[PDB]
RNA sequence: AAAUAAUUGCUAAGUUGUAAACGAAGUCAAGAAG
RNA sequence: GUCUCAACCGCGAUCUCGGUGAAAUUGUAGUAUCGGUGAAGAUGCCGAUUACCCGCAACGGGACGAAAAGACCCCGUGAA
RNA sequence: GACGGAGUGGUUUGGCACCUGAUGUCGGCUCGUCACAUCCUGGGGCUGGAGAAGGUCCCAAGGGUUGGGCUGUUCGCCCAUUAAAGUGGCACGCGAGCUGGGUUCAGAACGUCGUGAGACAGUUCGGUCUCUAUCUGUUGUGGGCGCAGGAAAUUUGCG
RNA sequence: AUCCACGUCUGGUGGAUAAGUGCUGAAAGCAUCUAAGCACGAAGCCGGCCUCAAGAUAAGAUUUCCAUAGGGUG
């Protein structure tokens, strides 16, 4: 459950590691972003000396939710923590790592971060 | 009128009637009844048929003509017939007809399959390396006329190139791109 | 693709008595049934 | 198509027809020059 | 002040002949009370329903706007067809045509 | 085409596909045609049912006569369907063997009573102003109820405070997950409205 | 309230019974050139 | 919980019953709607339309609603 | 599409001074309702329409038509979206429904003008928004009588 | 438990037409969708979906009871 001026943790290696959701995308009114979500974000801070600058814009797509997800099969899950990564204007990913778990949402959406995660759920 | 002031020739082997208002013309094709308006009137004389209208008003001016033409219309419906090709141009076309059944590939993703009354006999003549051919028969020059511009309006002939459904020889509207 | 065809018929209408237009689009093994 | 409030043939193939009421100029050869509303 | 008249029993009244393109080019307006409530229906849509919504109507605004043309309405029963049932009132011929 | 039934309650079952569905329990007991009627004595064709047995203590005697007629034991709900395909006579019997080859039903009910609501829960209003920055009293008021001299009044159909809920409801297709002819009991996925015990039509 | 009055034409637009420059001339009457 | 975007809970007021019992306001009223008309923005005029008789709760569009002989503006051979 | 011409409307700025012992005013909030001169979605004619993408005109008001930064703002500029971020009327809709940032009281200060009291094509900090709803209107909910004898149920649907 | 959303389930489904497209066809020997006829043609209109609805004083219909039927107060 992210809307318009939440904050996330930034989960991979792009350099940033704070960043702040602008818009929720794919609907004129469309509220909140789940796991699996495309969001466009400003880059709050980043660890000196990256490559990504601070107050960049960017899109990035969400990994870990507070609020819990609900999967078909009667479980649920939820995360201590909001996390994405960014993306770049292709539509892939802009770090090498990803740090922490990840959702089993993103193996319908994108297989690069799955892929490379430490574990999936 | 000039023309709703002219015999109709009736041919060999046609007979005509009047019962009820209603024109009726039996030949070797077939049967057509027209009702006629009775402000026009008709007689049968010698194998003849002859209109007259009472007053020279713009109504009956009208329809004098109109009545004629209707009738001379059904006389050569129920004697020789009438004639329309249609051509299919553009490749990928096909048209091939089974029984009264027509089956036309246009260029949709679908196929088209029209089913015609006996009025309107169908053949189909289509050569290799030559467009096929669309060829209808009826008595009926209105119903005829109808079935016709329905094929046709299935795919119309577009000016940049003469592809399209198009009567036999007809002149197109043609625009370079 | 070949997941439909078009069918047309025309059928006499008692309103007028002249011949309408009746048309559809059926699964391509399903218009022998139709006509 | 364009409506006017006068509408004229303004080619020789041009004819001018009456439709329900309304006129209508209509050029087969060249649709270009229809009109309305006559 | 007092009804007076003849009660009247009209017969195939849908045979009633309308001139011009009035049967479905006279506009009648109403107001259903809600907004944007305006409606429109013409003397075909009554023929529908049945003569005696046509006849009742327009005989209506031709009758005095009061209590008493209210009561008077009544007295007036139309028929479709050549058949109806008052023979124990003994109805009357009259040729309208001699009015 | 359909029976009379009774709301039981809600649970959740996994299916065999492996999902887990919130079910509606429904007991569409034994109906009795209660009355035939036909197009050349009453205008159009329905029929009657009845569902709940009632004691003749409950019974006036017009309705026992009514029941007595048809030779059925007295019931106490009664309500018509049409469009049946059987033409079932007076006095028989209908289960919920009749839904065995439904994918889909349609249920009406009537929903639970809320009482006498305000604008806001009864319409959504969004409230007039905020929680603080100068708000007086106006917390959840309607705000205004229309223009200026003209008009010079309130419009037909304004929305307003009054009674919400305790009125016919219908929820269209619901999936049927299972018949059991042995209880007299219809499974449902999804909800359905009114309260437990109310009394529901369940359409074909 | 008082003529479904008498007689002769025009309008087809419900025009009527209580706007123009500019089009097409829908129709009726009387002419002009040729 | 300022907001997205509201939800629920407690008492006091509120509602019903018993007791006591004011006020502002008030030409007379059996006081509907629409368009027109009009001292030029009509419950009350005209032509239509709708409406069985009588309460209670709730909200404020109109009665150019109430209150105060407009402080602005101008005027007075006014005043301080 | 120049030079010119004929109209329509009354949402701008004006002209007139006809209503007014008081007809509350900008912006926003809430709640809407109507028009169509249509922003999107639907249907078409033409094109200097190859296709894709457009341009222009015609029919069409059923539904829909975003959130922020700045500013009292309307309006605008900008950021990120969306199928689209329409234009207007309704006392520039709506203060006996809200607010009170702006304008327009009494305090004080600056620039400027005046000998001064004071003043402003200006600016700046501060500065009480009253009323228990009679009629009508609107949303809900009852009592009486009627419905050509009285009742218990189930109903058709004019709208 | 109740009440709820941030939760879950369900929903937005032939006719006559507008702008337009035509067939046959004269007035006006040709031309012409129109004058006589006819076939089409929009999220728009009417039906279809949901709720109310006989004070619809034009007060409707059906089944049954009474002439102990049925109610009110509690
Ligand atoms: C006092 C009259 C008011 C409340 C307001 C009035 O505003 C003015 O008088 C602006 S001047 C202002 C007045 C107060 C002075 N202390 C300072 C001075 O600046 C206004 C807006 C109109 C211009 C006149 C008519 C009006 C009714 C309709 C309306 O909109 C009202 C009158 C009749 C209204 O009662
Ligand atoms: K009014
Ligand atoms: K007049
Ligand atoms: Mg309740
Ligand atoms: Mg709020
Ligand atoms: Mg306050
Ligand atoms: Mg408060
Ligand atoms: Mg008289
Ligand atoms: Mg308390
Ligand atoms: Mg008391
Ligand atoms: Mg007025
Ligand atoms: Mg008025
Ligand atoms: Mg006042
Ligand atoms: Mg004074
Ligand atoms: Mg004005
Ligand atoms: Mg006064
Ligand atoms: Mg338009
Ligand atoms: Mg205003
Ligand atoms: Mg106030
Ligand atoms: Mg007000
Ligand atoms: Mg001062
Ligand atoms: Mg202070
Ligand atoms: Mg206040
Ligand atoms: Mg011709
Ligand atoms: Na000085």
């Amino acid at each position: 459950m992210i809307q318009q001026e939440s904050r996330l943790v930034v989960a991979d290696n792009s350099g940033a590691k704070e960043a702040l959701c602008i818009r929720v995308l794919g609907g004129t009114r469309r509220r909140y972003a789940s796991v699996g979500d495309i969001i466009v974000v400003s880059v709050k801070s980043v660890i000196p000396s990256s490559d990504i600058k601070k107050g960049a814009v960017s899109k990035a797509v969400i990994v870990r939710t507070k609020k819990e997800v609900r999967r078909p099969d009667g479980s649920y899950i939820r995360f201590d923590d909001n996390a994405c990564v960014l993306l770049n204007a292709a539509g892939d990913i802009r770090g090498s790592r990803i740090f922490g778990p990840v959702a089993r949402e993103l193996r319908g959406t994108n297989m690069k971060i799955v892929s490379l995660a430490p574990e999936v759920l | 009128s000039r023309i709703g002031k002219l015999p109709i020739s009736i041919p060999a082997g046609v007979t005509v009637s009047h019962k009820d208002e209603i024109v009726t013309v039996k030949g070797p094709k077939g049967e057509l009844s027209q009702y006629v308006d009775p402000r026009i009137t008709v007689v049968i004389e010698g194998g003849m048929i002859h209109l007259e209208r009472k007053t020279d008003d713009r109504i009956e001016r009208s329809l004098h003509g109109l009545y004629r033409s209707l009738i001379n219309n059904m006389v050569q419906g129920v004697s020789a017939g009438f004639k329309r090709e249609l051509e299919l141009v553009g490749v990928g076309y096909r048209a091939s007809n089974q029984g009264q059944l027509l089956e036309l590939s246009l260029g949709f993703t679908h196929s088209i399959f029209m089913q015609l009354p006996k009025e309107v006999t169908v053949e189909t003549k289509s050569e290799r390396n030559k467009n096929p051919l669309i060829i209808l028969e009826s008595a009926d020059k209105q119903l005829l006329g109808q079935v016709c511009m329905k094929i046709r309006s299935f795919r119309k002939p577009e000016p940049y190139k003469g592809k399209g459904v198009k009567f036999v020889g007809e002149q197109i509207r043609r625009k370079s791109g | 693709g070949r997941t439909y065809s078009k069918v047309i018929k025309m059928v006499k209408s008692p309103k007028t008595g002249a011949y309408t237009f009746q048309e559809e689009m059926v699964p391509n093994e399903a218009v022998k049934d139709f006509f | 198509m364009k409506v006017r409030a006068s509408v004229k043939k303004r080619t020789p193939e041009c004819k001018i027809v009456r439709r329900k009421g309304r006129l209508y100029v209509i050029n087969k050869k060249n649709p270009k020059y229809k009109q309305r509303q006559g | 002040h007092v009804d007076c008249g003849d009660n009247v029993i009209v017969i195939n009244a849908d045979k009633i002949v309308l001139s011009g393109n009035k049967w479905d080019g006279r506009i009648y307006l109403r107001h259903t009370g809600y907004p944007g409530g305006q409606r429109q229906f013409t003397p075909r849509d009554f023929m529908n329903k049945g003569p005696e919504y046509l006849f009742r109507k327009v005989v209506k605004g031709m009758l005095p706007k009061n209590r008493l043309g209210a009561k008077i309405i009544g007295n007036l029963y139309v028929y479709a067809g050549t058949e109806h049932k008052h023979e124990a009132q003994q109805p009357r011929q009259l040729d309208i045509n001699s009015l | 085409p359909g029976l009379l039934g009774k709301k039981i309650g809600m649970t959740s079952v996994f299916s065999a596909e492996g999902k887990n569905l919130p079910c509606t329990v429904i007991e569409v007991g034994p109906c009795v045609v209660t009355q035939v009627k036909t197009l050349e004595k009453d205008g159009y064709s329905a029929l009657q049912l009845g569902f709940v047995d009632a004691k003749e203590k409950h019974t006036t005697k017009p309705l026992a006569g009514h029941f007595k007629k048809a030779n059925v034991a007295p019931k106490r709900h009664l309500a018509e369907f049409k469009n049946f395909e059987g033409e079932h006579k007076l006095g028989d019997v209908l289960n919920v063997e009749f839904f065995s080859d439904a994918d889909f039903v349609d249920v009406v009910g009537t929903s639970k009573g809320k009482g006498f609501q305000g604008v806001v829960k009864r319409h959504g209003f969004g409230g007039v102003g905020q929680a603080t920055h100068g708000q007086h009293n106006r917390l959840r008021a309607p705000g205004a109820v229309g223009a200026c001299s003209y008009p010079a009044k309130v419009f037909k159909g304004t929305r307003m405070a009054g009674q919400m809920g305790n009125e016919r409801v219908t929820v269209q297709n619901l999936e049927v997950i299972k018949v059991m002819p042995e209880h007299n009991l219809l499974l449902v996925k999804g909800s359905v409205p009114g309260a437990k015990g109310s009394i529901l039509l369940i359409e074909k």
